[PDB]
RNA sequence: UACGUCCCUCUCCAAACGAGAGAACAUGCAUGGGCUGGCAUGAGCGGCAUGUCGGUGGGGCUCCGUCCCGAGGCGCUGAACCUUGAGGCCUGAAAUCAUGCUCAGGGACAC
RNA sequence: GUGAGAUUGUGAAGGGAUCUCGCAGGUAUCGUGAGGGAAGUAUGGGGUAGUACGAGAGGAACUCCCAUGCCGUGCCUCUAGUUUCUGGGGUUUGUCGAACGGCAAGUGCCCCGAAGCCAUCGCACGGUGGUUCUCGGCUGAACGCCUCUAAGCCAGAAGCCAAUCCCAAGACCAGAUGCCCAC
RNA sequence: AAAGAUUAUCCGUGCAAAGCGGAGCGGUGGGUAGUACUUGGUACGCUCAUCACC
RNA sequence: GUCGCUGAUCCUUCGAUGUCGGCUCUUCCUAACCUAGCGCGACGCUAAGGGUUGGAUUGUUCACC
RNA sequence: GCAAAGAUCUAACGGAGAUAUACUCAACAUGCAACGUUGGAUACUGGAGCGGGGAAGGAUUUCGUGCCAACGGCACUCGUA
């Protein structure tokens, strides 16, 4: 329900009442799996491999995994990442004088998604780079930092060059 | 004037019209006819479509060339978790037809059963049926259900079952939906009494492929055709092109009618929607009902062929993934794309002929890769014909300095 | 069935896959030969010799051990 | 009034546009690892540096030997690269998947 | 009665009369099936049997089996076709001092090439009953003989109707059911 | 489509004859121990706990 | 003998109804060629449900191989 | 319908041409689209040239500063207006 139609405080309760109510207990009740195998025969009928959380690496069984994750207060404005783009499935079959445009475009809506920004400037550098095997030959793909500023918010997108892509992962740096 | 040569018409009017099915999921149009002397029985069930694959079999018919001598035979493989019964309807005949004359609910349903009632579920109040749940345990609910199980009993002539799919339980990661398909399945034998009594004996129970349909049997199957959006007329109905010199287009219908009548008849090919239609296929015989592979890991070694192996090949169903339930193999196609849902169902014609009698036992199931020209059927012997390679030697270097 | 193996690579080749063919002068103990692959047809019409195909049985058994 | 529905946003069994099937903090999405497959042995070095063994070249320069020019060849090397994208697999049989991002979702009707 | 308006042609404020419609449904599943469409069709072989019939010569047929032609509805495991995954490799002329990396020749050209699409060039499947015509009969008179007919019954065609199969409530379904509001 | 002080108790029965019948035990959460089901998610025995109907 | 089921006219159109044949595609008729049943090797009755081809020469329709 | 003559991208500066919001609301989901100049990148013409000069024909179209109503079949802060 609409946020701005309950207040702050209301929305918080009903998030509660369904966060440790009804979806945290369930959890602890059907705890009782550790009851029932430890009397489960030994070996025997043990052919429950999975249940009971006994299993190596595996999921938490009982919870989903974005209820573990750990929440954090929210980013500040200032913030500074590096990350790995795949240009090659993006562009595919895509009309061969327009691959270097299109993939400018392409990597604007990436990181307007991911930092929230309308107002992403590229870089002198990261312009060279996907520019620089003429309009059909963009490489397949391409590392940047990412750095969010305020002023209104924008983004800053420049050019990490690599020796190869392999293990690399996305950094906040 | 008469046409100078004469050819049969393009395509089948009893086909008509080629629009699209107004449901995803396959419904059976009828049922088989209803015999009271057998016991009561279910008569369909409901699949997922996870690619198919070939096999090798010995051939036992008399009188013909390929008598005792082994044919390769492509399969389709079809997941099969078990469903769950939620309801009891029945109907009553009238000089109009059959009428619904209640519903039985069951004590207690499932999430993935009332999520079929929302748009929204995560969002919403999830309050759907709440009322009936409380209601029906108090004084006055259990007279209601004994009063409408004495109608199904006094004036029914028919009683189906309403039951759903389990998608937590299938556990597949290409299926995005997570609302249960809801089915109603009708229950031939006996009288009517004893039809009550069976269904109220499933109620807010599971029930397994494997108690609706034996391996050597055939079936029926109800699905929907895959989709190609607007088609011309050349594929849509199979019609010739026209010489390469023609002006304005040679993938047309020449001539669409006479002077008279002065109007286009229903008969004449025109483009537009290809598939995505609804089709019942009659004799889909069952080469196999296979167990979940947590029971029973070495589902396609056969007597013949003692590898251990599973019944999904090497890097895995492409688009699907790997089979983790119950599966039923059938002989030969079905209609509709990898990951659809479709329904199995009791046969309507004969099943006196040879064919349809004959006893099926598998020699080899193909577990190559799918994906390219598969030359291994495991890993075990990929790895026989590769001895170890540079990445394992850098494994083996990088995991033993600790 | 029988598993055979492919005239050029001796890959396996397990029933219901592969391409059979007979030609004119034709071998009395081998009238028919199997190939897996169209890039293993493709080859032995080329004339190749597998014991340079650096991915076939022959090259392998030859040189890596 | 409330239950709810639609738009924005995400996915593709649908699709000219509408319409459909779904999801709505979800291994959902992103990047990486492993598999499965494709091609056919990378760049650089050196023939003495590779796996107790095995180690070129038709010819030609220089001051005996020694040091150089040279297409191609051999070793490291079934290497290197590519592998989901109009949309292959694995985080739930066994023997093997890891991290990162979400921090009161917003709007319109229902009225 | 209860709310919202408007009363529409010469200024700015006040209060009267009439007019109009709002005063109960909304949203989500499972089904029925009137009516309409409508489809399967040919050829060969086996054995029946060198049997019946025949002086001999010669020489059948039904139940039941096995295939194939055409037509129809799908499918992509295999085999075949297709490549702007410009995937990997090779190769010509020009070009960034060279190598590396490449780039231009509206996809330079050659080989192999996944996924997808696709072929009577591949693979699967194609149901049951009612009546009644030509005709064959039974009981039976007119016309006490007679007669398949005047009454009345029985068998009977690739015909017609229904079902299976496709669309389906402007066919306005007090068919069933989940939830909220109204009474 | 149902049958009744003019449609204003409930089943059973033939628009009968008779026969019943009218704190409790439901929806929710807390412990507590075993079972069933495809085995992470639901039921079930006790036990308080707030709402309940009658 | 008997009894039945190309021409000739000039009504419409000269402020215009695009003139042969083939190709493509649908539908209807029976005066039955094949397939299906009967009655008498041939002849007759019912039956329009399904089918009725590839080529050489000729612009040909026809015709002929 | 405005599809022959392959094609633009990026930052800064300029400009009324923006980062233009009622409650609530950190930012996305509520001001879009488009322009001149300079620098950088990427391509094209390919000396029978979208190079540099003349005849016929035209007659101020030439140069600088402004301006942007009409005209430059989209646009303009620019123009043979
Ligand atoms: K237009
Ligand atoms: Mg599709
Ligand atoms: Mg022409
Ligand atoms: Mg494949
Ligand atoms: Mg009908
Ligand atoms: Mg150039
Ligand atoms: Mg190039
Ligand atoms: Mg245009
Ligand atoms: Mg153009
Ligand atoms: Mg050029
Ligand atoms: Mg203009």
């Amino acid at each position: 329900m609409k946020g701005k139609v309950l207040g702050k405080e209301k929305k918080a309760a009903i998030i509660d009442a369904r966060k440790k109510a009804a979806e945290s207990r369930k959890n602890r009740d059907d705890k009782r799996w550790k009851r029932v195998l430890a009397n489960m025969d030994e070996e025997k009928r043990k052919k429950f491999h999975g249940v009971g959380n006994t299993a190596k690496n595996s999921r938490v069984r009982g919870a989903t995994r974005a209820s573990l994750l750990k929440r954090t207060g929210r980013k500040p404005d200032a913030v500074s990442m590096e990350a790995t783009i795949h240009l090659s499935k993006l562009l595919k079959k895509k009309t061969f004088s327009k691959r270097a445009p299109l993939a400018i475009k392409r990597i604007k809506a990436f990181v307007g998604r991911l930092m929230k920004t309308k107002d992403n400037r590229i870089d002198a550098s990261l312009n060279t780079y996907i520019w620089h095997k003429g309009v059909k030959g963009v490489p397949g793909r391409v590392r940047v930092l990412i750095q969010r500023k305020s002023e209104h918010f924008y983004t800053v997108i420049s050019n990490v060059p690599v020796a190869s892509f392999k293990g690399l992962t996305t950094k906040t740096v | 004037s008469h046409c100078k040569f004469e050819h049969p018409r393009h395509g089948h009017l009893g086909f008509l019209p080629r629009k699209r099915s107004r449901q995803i999921r396959g419904r059976a149009r009828a049922f088989p006819k209803d015999d009271a002397t057998q016991k009561p029985h279910l008569t369909s069930f409901m699949v997922f479509k996870a690619g198919m694959t070939h096999i090798v079999r010995d051939v036992d018919r008399p009188g013909s060339k390929v008598n005792k001598k082994e044919v390769v035979e492509p399969v389709t493989i079809l997941e099969a978790p078990p469903m769950v019964i939620v309801g009891i309807v029945g109907y009553r005949q009238t000089p109009v037809g059959l009428k619904t004359i209640g519903t039985v609910w069951a004590h207690h349903t499932s999430v993935e059963f009332r999520r079929r009632y929302y748009k929204n579920w995560k969002q919403s109040a999830q309050l759907a049926f709440s009322r009936q749940k409380q209601f029906a345990n108090t004084k006055e609910g259990k007279v209601a259900e004994a009063r409408t199980l004495n109608a199904f009993a006094k004036k029914a002539s028919v009683i189906r079952v309403i039951a759903h799919t389990q998608l937590r339980k299938l556990r597949n990661h290409r299926v995005g939906v997570k609302k249960a398909h809801v089915q109603e399945i009708q229950v031939n034998g006996g009288s009517v009494a004893a039809k009550i009594a069976l269904a109220k004996s499933l109620l807010e129970k599971e029930v397994r492929v494997d108690s609706v349909f034996q391996q050597s049997e055939a079936c029926d199957v109800c699905s929907v055709t895959k989709g190609h959006g607007t088609e011309g007329v050349v594929k849509r109905w199979g019609v010739a092109c026209l010489p390469r010199k023609t002006h304005r287009g040679l993938r047309k219908v020449a001539c669409i009618g006479a002077w008279h009548p002065a109007r286009v008849m229903y008969t004449v090919a025109r483009a537009g929607q290809h598939g995505y239609h609804h089709r019942t296929q009659l004799n889909k015989k069952i080469y196999q009902i296979g167990r979940s592979v947590a029971v029973e890991p070495n589902q396609a070694t056969t007597t013949y062929d003692l590898t251990a192996k599973t019944i999904t090949p090497m890097g895995g169903f492409v688009g699907y993934g790997t089979v983790r339930n119950d599966y039923v193999m059938l002989k030969g196609s079905v209609s509709g794309p990898r990951r659809r849902v479709m329904t199995l169902r009791r046969p309507m014609a004969p099943q006196t002929s040879r064919q349809l009698k004959e006893k099926i036992v598998l020699k080899f199931i193909d577990t190559s890769s799918k994906i390219g020209h598969g030359r291994f059927q495991t890993k075990k012997e990929k790895n026989q014909w590769f001895g170890p390679l540079k990445k394992d030697r850098i494994r083996r270097e990088e995991r033993l300095r600790k | 069935m029988r598993t055979i193996e492919c005239e050029f690579s001796h890959f396996a080749v397990h029933p219901g896959h592969g391409r059979r063919y007979v030609p004119f002068a034709f071998l009395s103990t081998k009238p028919v030969l199997t190939f897996s692959r169209p890039k293993c047809f493709a080859l032995y019409m080329r004339k190749k010799n597998p014991r340079f195909i650096p991915w076939t049985r022959t090259y392998r058994r030859i040189h890596r051990k």
